[PDB]
RNA sequence: ACGAGACUCUGGCAUGCUAACUAGUUACGCGACCGGUCGGCGUAACUUCUUAGAGGGACAAGUGGCGUUCAGCCACCCGAGAUUGAGCAAUAACAGGUCUGUGAUGCCCUUAGAUGUCCGGGGCUGCACGCGCGCUACACUGACUGGCUCAGCGUGUGCCUACCCUACGCCGGCAGGCGCGGGUAACCCGUUGAACCCCAUUCGUGAUGGGGAUCGGGGAUUGCAAUUAUUCCCCAUGAACGAGGAAUUCCCAGUAAGUGCGGGUCAUAAGCUUGCGUUGAUUAAGUCCCUGCCCUUUGUACACACCGCCCGU
């Protein structure tokens, strides 16, 4: 999510842009278990800064 | 076996100069059936006098404006006027580019005088690697400008200037200014 | 007012078209419409029908730049 | 003056106002007991040959 | 080839300077009404060697050419693609040789300064008005 | 089956699926002497010629490319088609060959299985391109 | 340019005083015994003082060594 | 010790590894002639192209030359690469800009204009004018159906609001409307079918098919009215320009230049700007000549520091 600001809160200076950069990453798991399973599976071990969903395929 | 485009041999070039040689190429290993190539010469001095004679000379052929940036119109503009002087000439075309390039590449001619001096100029020697520089540069320029404001068009004023600059004709750029070149060198002892 | 570069298929044009242009090596529209004093058009259309009347083989032709070769 | 082509033995350095003289050592292949400093201008490796239809000048040296 | 009879050097349509040199849907293109676009597609219309210039012709085919462009609705040529569409005080119909509406469409621009109108009187003053900025216009050769 | 070789110039890259044949030549639904440009036809015909028919007359490989420009396509169906040739007789036949026809490409031309590693430079603000500056008054 | 920081050259002077046995006059086994015996955070840096290594190696087969 | 470097992200190489019907390479029922085009399919060889995860890889490492025989520089077999590009970036400062970001702010407005609510309309869109960035042109290296071939960055279904990208068929040469919807996205646009290279038919040295107020009339968006109307598809004319006398920006390899696309703009709105591929250069491996800046020595009666100080009438 590259994204470009004026550094400067005015329109004095030279020509000065931030460019500010958010990477988001993505990971998908596919399994064959019923749903218990999968509900006891998913809330084992979790750390802060990872939002996991839980979809039917 | 190799051979430029489909027709043209490597065998009947030869330099007889022996001031620029190492800096034209086209009976050595630089044999090639197209005049595209890209490649790394202009990124490294000992290694930007290996590229072949005639890749360096349409490499040279695009500028101004949009002309820009069209290796392939050069390629095109190439294969037509090399057709033109071999009908015209019948000779073989690397030969008589050698030898335009050969009577067009500057000898001497004037820089700063020594140590240090601006008010005028002084007389040095062209290196060999320079003098096919300017060569190639009053060829592009010279048929440009016959070309400009004329009924003719492109792959004409290439093959006229060319074959002039091989036989001498007063018309021909590259050797007029060769001669100019000179004279200022010898006017400025 | 405006120059004068003949437009059509004239005395001038039809004289020395199909008898002494072959003599020469260089035949191109360009040198054609200098030599009689016509416009590029007519050189081309000039070209074109010769090479329609089956005298002279061509080598290419992109949109201008055309190449007769003669056989002897 | 008489026609001498001379090869380049050593490169000196860079001479001009703006550096663009070149002072090369440079021998005729005849006696191989001259040797003298030429300037020259553009792109000069070292062992190529600058044909010399001018030799009674003497580059700026010492 | 040579034509032996009625080659025209000064070609005329209707009171227009035009070359007898220039090829056809080149030299028609003088009406102040139409050309270009609108000549290339009645000559094609019309069924005209384009390959010939406008001397090697007969009459007949610059009749036709004339009948057809004086007649546009007569001979498929659709109410989109021309400019005397209706318009202000009656609508204009049929576009004839030379000004015969450039006049007509000069008038309405007559109407628009007599009426004092924004728009007009900037049609008047000098000032162009369908969008144009004035930042450098004006500044050589102004009064 | 593929002999896993690919080839790539600029963001192009092409790989040449591989399999036992009699030098039928085929890139992207045409042989490789229709392709469009017939300027740099020759780039193309580059390795055919380079080493003889003969070489390529006992091996089909299919030369598959996806990239941006014509001559960044190209640059890569050839050097994909040149190394695809040494690496099939490399793991195929012997190495002698092999060797040999790598010689000749890398005389004829070094980056004949290399790639090309230059890139488009990103462009930094206040000027146009990479290197290029915006235009200001003194 | 290609001239060694102080960092890179006071490390490599470091490793030679002390671990002067296992060096050797490779340069990919300096670079090992470098990353063993040293906590060099970056690649990079790990390969700077192994080149540097190598070089004042060969520096000592000339014979003696000034710094 | 800080700064530089180191650092991080990037650009390039691993047929080594963890592996993927949101990706393809391999799985075949016209085998269309008796060994073949597929994304015209003729409806379970597994990660090689694609995907950035962990390691590896480059270090002046080997050779030669120069060099305190140091630090290093130059040239080369080799190697993907022998200098990728950016981010951050010290001490001190400038009366640089910003009170047009706010109870984050030190002063006036208190007596019915105290803005905490509000505007119907015009302003920076209009001018005798000089200036600054950039585009369209400078030709027959250019054009007059363009017929065939591709990628790159990346954006997109919204609760302050139909306010998205839109695939497919219907209405018309046209801006636009209808439907079924695909996409909350490597699931759809999209295999992102533009710039380009071609042509065995048509421009030919004009002021013009190299060109724009091609003057004026035909257009309109499930949303306040397109008024010197910043939106718009159609139909000739024309100002002007023959490389732009001074003065000069900016440019070290996928760099300059050659063009198109995507965001910020945005109810429609790109000559701007910010990124992106798309073609590939004669040119430079140098220097202090100019413009500056830094350092050293030197002089100083300056220290508010030469925009200083100071003398005399």
């Amino acid at each position: 999510l590259r994204i470009t600001t004026r550094k400067t809160p005015c329109g004095e200076g030279s020509k000065t842009w931030d460019r500010f950069q958010m990477r988001i990453h993505k990971r998908l798991i596919d399994l064959h278990s019923p749903s218990e399973i999968v509900k006891q599976i998913t809330s084992i071990s979790i750390e802060p800064g990872v939002e996991v969903e839980v979809t039917i395929a | 076996d190799i051979k430029l485009f489909g027709k043209w041999s490597t065998d009947d070039v030869q330099i007889n100069d022996i001031s620029l040689q190492d800096y034209i190429a086209v009976k050595e290993k630089y044999a090639k059936y197209l005049p595209h190539s890209a490649g790394r010469y202009a990124a490294k001095r000992f290694r930007k006098a290996q590229c072949p004679i005639v890749e360096r000379l349409t490499n040279s052929m695009m500028m101004h404006g949009r002309n820009n940036g069209k290796k392939l119109m050069t390629v095109r503009i190439v294969k037509h006027a090399f057709e033109i002087i071999h009908l015209l000439t019948g000779e073989n075309p690397l030969q008589v580019l050698v030898n335009a390039i050969i009577n067009s590449g500057p000898r001497e001619d004037s820089t700063r005088i020594g140590r240090a001096g601006t008010v005028r100029r002084q007389a040095v020697d062209v290196s060999p690697l320079r003098r096919v520089n300017q060569a190639i540069w009053l060829l592009c320029t010279g048929a440009r400008e016959a070309a400009f404001r004329n009924i003719k068009t492109i792959a004409e004023c290439l093959a006229d200037e060319l074959i002039n600059a091989a036989k001498g004709s007063s018309n021909s750029y590259a050797i007029k200014k060769k001669d100019e070149l000179e004279r200022v060198a010898k006017s400025n002892r | 007012d405006k120059l004068n570069n003949l437009v059509l298929f004239d005395k001038a044009t039809y004289d020395k078209l199909c008898k002494e242009v072959p003599n020469y090596k260089l035949i191109t529209p360009a040198v054609v419409s200098e030599r009689l004093k016509i416009r590029g058009s007519l050189a081309r259309a000039a070209l074109q029908e010769l090479l329609s009347k089956g005298l002279i083989k061509l080598v290419s032709k992109h949109r201008a730049q055309v190449i007769y070769t003669r056989n002897t | 003056q008489p026609i001498k082509l001379a090869r380049v033995t050593k490169v000196l350095g860079r001479t001009g106002s703006q550096g663009q003289c070149t002072q090369v050592r440079v021998e005729f292949m005849d006696d191989t007991s001259r040797s003298i400093i030429r300037n020259v201008k553009g792109p000069v490796r070292e062992g190529d040959v600058l044909t010399l239809l001018e030799s009674e000048r003497e580059a700026r040296r010492l | 080839l040579v034509i032996p009879e009625k080659f025209q050097h000064i070609l005329r349509v209707l009171n227009t300077n035009i070359d007898g040199r220039r090829k056809i849907a080149f030299a028609i293109t003088a009406i102040k009404g139409v050309g270009r676009r609108y000549a290339h597609v009645v000559l094609r219309k019309a069924d005209i060697d384009l390959t010939k210039r406008a001397g090697e012709l007969t009459e007949d085919e610059v009749e036709r050419v004339i009948t057809i462009m004086q007649n546009p609705r007569q001979y498929k040529i659709p109410d989109w693609f021309l400019n005397r569409q209706k318009d202000v005080k009656d609508g204009k119909y049929s576009q004839v040789l030379a000004n015969g509406l450039d006049n007509k469409l000069r008038e309405d621009l007559e109407r628009l300064k007599k009426i004092r109108a924004h728009r007009g009187l900037r049609h008047f003053w000098g000032l162009r008005v369908r969008g144009q900025h004035t930042k450098t216009t004006g500044r050589r050769g102004r009064t | 089956q593929s002999v896993q070789v690919f080839g790539r110039k600029k963001t192009a890259t092409a790989v040449a699926h591989c399999k036992r044949g009699n030098g039928l030549i085929k890139v992207n639904g045409r042989p490789l002497e229709m392709i469009e440009p017939r300027t740099l036809q020759y780039k193309l015909l580059e390795p055919v010629l380079l080493l003889g028919k003969e070489r390529f007359a006992g091996v089909d490989i299919r030369v598959r490319v996806k990239g941006g420009g014509h001559v960044a396509q190209i640059y890569a169906i050839r050097q994909s088609i040149s190394k695809a040739l040494v690496a099939y007789y490399q793991k195929y036949v012997d190495e002698a060959s092999k060797k040999e026809i790598k010689d000749i490409l890398i005389q004829y031309d070094r980056t004949l299985l290399v790639a090309d590693p230059r890139r488009c430079e990103s462009k930094k603000f206040g000027g146009p391109g990479a290197r290029a500056r915006y235009q200001k008054s003194y | 340019g290609r001239v060694r920081t102080k960092t890179v050259k006071k490390a490599a002077r470091v490793i030679i005083e002390k671990y002067y046995t296992r060096l050797g006059n490779d340069f990919h086994t300096n670079k090992r015994v470098c990353e063993e015996i040293a906590i060099i955070p970056s690649k990079k840096l790990r390969n700077k003082i192994a080149g540097y290594v190598t070089h004042l190696m060969k520096r000592i087969q000339r014979g003696p060594v000034r710094g």
